């Protein structure tokens, strides 16, 4: 029962896109079929729209505890 | 021409970045440095 | 579905300027014609300049800039001449250039005037247009000025020194029948030299179905070229540009 | 090399280890002679 | 003609062991050579060997010993060995008796004899195999041109 | 120092085509002619000439940036007519008009000289 | 300092008329009459000779060096 919001904050979007773009730039496997793209940023955005990025967000609650979220679990807006 | 950005070599941009390295600092667009994984900095205005 | 049949009427002809009227034509053609007058009627101007020695009060590039704006009589020679960057030569040759030499040694306490008269071409077909004459620089006793220059084919778009016209007066619809402009108080405005409105009115009645026509031109030459030569070379150059564009478009479509 | 005295225009050569002085005026300002290298100008 | 490796540091001299294997005593004022740590040498069995590589000596006066390469020459290699108490463990053997266990155009007044920049004069700042930078005397810029487009004054 | 070479304001440098064609996908019979190293001199006159033809449903041009020297001309004609055909007919009409104007201007010069 | 070769706006030659403008001023021509005599009608060119200061006369007083 994750009490936090099911939405992706803009900061989470920024960090996950940047990190996955850097991963793709480091010759990582791409969990979506590209369509002739070369920029890691566009490929990361395509994966985000596909909801196919393997990152797990860990939101630290202020009481020291935390919640864990799959990117596909959150609502991408 | 002076200010620069660091692009990581990948199998997609290897051709484009190779051509940029070939051009060097003289022409625009070009490049200044190759940073291999060892950390050695090959400056692209003195080593043809 | 075809271009108009223009008719020409030269109202005034002089060797420094010319005034004419083009009728049965579109506005865009007239605007492009004046643009070609200023921009793409090529002439010959002193461009390349080697200073063998300078001792005037004025630094060198000032003198080179002054020599650049000297007009030159290039009525016929500019056609057979060619652009230097296109011609095959080491630096310069008669097929694409004309050499000039200048050397004045003032050893007289009276003031000296290095003028356009002192320019010495190696071909008499091109000279300074004044040859009173244009002052280039004043010299004192003890001051020399020695140099050799080269003049080459170019047009005004590349640099204004190749601009052959000293101003192109243009007009159309002098009565403002089309009402392309809106005078807030038409009573205040002077009448053009072509306007037929008598001195009790200020605008012709607004013609709805009108179209721009009766384009009045007054082309003033610097004297580097004769005005009729300027207009003829303008039309020739614009035709050349459009023919080249047609050639490239045909090659593109065939490809 | 060759230098011009700043007062009486006396052209004169000066060594690399002698203080400057006009050879006929005693003046103590010298100007370098113009370069003998090819200099060209586009009139633009 | 001969390099040397310091094998003992003293008050006013260096004990230096050379390529010949001869220990000498020299003054403080020998010159420091630029070491080439990426130099490649061949052992006695056509195996590439670099510095810090443990190599056995199968031939030569020091045959039977095994040492770590520390410096290289065209045909010599210096081996360190902690067990050997001689010259701080440093000796030398020939490389074939081991086994692994500026453009002239620069600053030249030039003249563009071909291309859109024809007529002008400049000075070559940088030069390459194909192109060369020229500071243009005429305008307040420097640009690069093919060497074919240049003609020296 | 970054002032451009002005002589490279009208000269095609190497690897540059004078004109290229791109069939726009939004509307049928619509083409975009991108011409390099040109300005309003050809764009305005060609736009007017294309507007003269009734078979040309739409004709216009723009310059994407004044410092650059691309001009992009959009041409749309009826669905029985090529836009390239309209472009070529417009160029031929303009060239014929300017040749006629040259002839008449020479005649007028001679008339004013004798007169 | 020296007279410009051409009017900046329109481009008519003016470098062969400053000395003549001075000479006609010595004839006590009104300045407008002088400029009309030299064929300068558009005020772009009239600005040139009306507003030019010829400092070169004050600069030649020094030594030629
Ligand atoms: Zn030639
Ligand atoms: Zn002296
Ligand atoms: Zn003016």
């Amino acid at each position: 029962k994750r009490i936090t919001t099911p939405y992706m904050t803009k900061y989470e979007r920024a960090r996950v896109l940047g990190t996955r773009a850097l991963q793709i730039a480091m010759c990582a496997p791409v969990m979506v079929e590209l369509e002739g793209e070369t920029d890691p940023l566009l490929i990361a955005m395509k994966e985000l729209k596909a909801r196919k990025i393997p990152i797990i967000i860990r939101r630290y609650l202020p009481d020291g505890s935390y919640e864990d979220w799959g990117v596909d679990e959150l609502i991408i807006s | 021409a002076n200010m620069t950005f660091a692009e990581i070599v990948t199998p997609f941009n290897i051709d484009r970045l190779q051509e940029l390295v070939r051009r060097g600092n003289s022409q625009y667009p070009g490049a200044k440095y190759i940073i291999r994984d060892n950390g050695d900095r090959i400056d692209l205005r003195f080593h043809p | 579905p075809y271009a108009n049949q223009p008719t020409v009427r030269i109202t005034e002809l002089t060797d420094e300027n010319v005034k004419f009227i083009i009728e049965n034509t579109d506005l865009a053609v007239a605007n492009s014609i004046r643009r070609v007058f200023i921009a793409e009627v090529p002439i010959i101007a002193i461009d390349w300049v080697q200073i063998d020695a300078n001792s005037s009060v004025l630094h060198d590039e000032f003198i080179a800039h002054r020599l650049g704006l000297i007009p030159l009589t290039s009525d016929d020679i500019v056609d057979k001449l060619q652009y230097s960057r296109d011609c095959t030569c080491e630096e310069f040759c008669p097929e694409c250039s004309v050499e000039f030499t200048l050397d004045v040694r003032c050893n007289e306490d009276q003031t000296r005037h290095v003028t356009s008269r002192d320019l010495i071409s190696n071909s008499p077909r091109v000279i300074p247009v004044t040859s009173d004459d244009i002052l280039i620089v004043k010299l004192r006793k003890g001051q020399e000025l020695r140099l050799r220059a080269y003049a080459k084919k170019g047009f005004g778009k590349e640099h204004a020194k190749w601009n052959p016209t000293a101003g192109v007066a243009f007009e159309y619809d002098p009565d403002n029948a089309l009402r392309h402009t809106v005078y807030p108080k038409p009573e205040e405005w002077p009448k053009s030299e072509y306007s037929e409105l008598d001195e009790d009115e200020s605008q012709a009645p607004y013609d709805p179905n009108g179209k721009p026509e009766r384009f009045y031109y007054n082309v003033e030459s610097c004297g580097s070229l004769r005005p009729e030569t300027i207009v003829l070379s303008a039309l020739s150059g614009l035709k050349k540009k459009l023919s080249d564009l047609q050639t490239q478009l045909s090659h593109e479509i065939q490809s | 090399m060759i230098y011009i005295c700043g007062e009486c225009h006396t052209e004169n050569e000066i060594k690399s280890r002698d203080p400057i002085r006009c050879r006929e005026c005693g003046y103590r300002i010298m100007y370098k002679k113009r370069t003998k290298r090819l200099v060209v100008f586009d009139a633009r | 003609q001969t390099v040397g490796v310091i094998v003992r540091l003293e008050r006013e001299t260096f004990q230096v062991l050379n390529m010949y294997g001869k220990v000498v005593t020299v003054r403080h004022q020998v010159t420091r050579k630029k070491d080439n740590r990426f130099a490649v040498a061949l052992d006695s069995e056509q195996n590439n060997i670099h510095v810090k590589d443990i190599v056995k000596v199968i031939d030569g006066p020091h045959s039977g010993r095994e040492g770590e390469i520390r410096h290289l020459f065209r045909s010599f290699a210096f081996l360190h060995c902690k067990k050997l108490v001689e010259n701080g463990g440093m000796f030398v053997c020939k490389t074939r008796h081991l086994v692994l266990a500026d453009n002239e155009l620069i600053g030249q007044t030039v003249r563009i004899s071909q291309g859109p920049y024809k007529g002008y004069i400049g000075v070559v700042k940088d030069a390459t195999e194909s192109t060369a930078r020229v500071e243009l005397h005429s305008t307040c810029q420097t640009i690069s041109v093919d060497r074919q487009r240049l003609t020296t004054v | 120092m970054n002032a451009p070479p002005a002589f490279e304001s009208f000269l095609l440098f190497e690897g540059e085509k004078k004109i290229t064609i791109n069939k726009d996908t939004k509307v049928p019979n619509a083409c975009l002619f991108t011409i390099n190293k040109e300005d309003h001199t050809l764009g305005n006159i060609i736009k007017s000439q294309l507007l003269k033809d009734p078979q040309v449903l739409f004709a216009g041009y723009k310059v994407p940036h004044p410092l650059e020297h691309k001009i992009i001309i959009r041409v749309q004609t009826t669905p029985d007519y090529s836009p390239q055909e309209a472009f070529t007919n417009a160029i031929t009409d303009l060239i014929s008009e300017l040749s006629l104007l040259e002839e008449r201007f020479r005649v007028a010069i001679k008339d004013k000289q004798e007169g | 300092m020296i007279i410009p070769v051409r009017c900046f706006t329109c481009g008519k030659i003016v470098g062969n008329k400053w000395e003549a403008y001075l000479g006609l001023l010595q004839a006590e021509y009104t300045e407008g009459d002088a400029l009309d005599a030299l064929g300068l009608k558009r005020y772009c060119c009239r600005r040139m000779l009306l507003a030019h200061v010829d400092l070169i006369e004050k600069l030649l007083n020094y030594a030629p060096l």
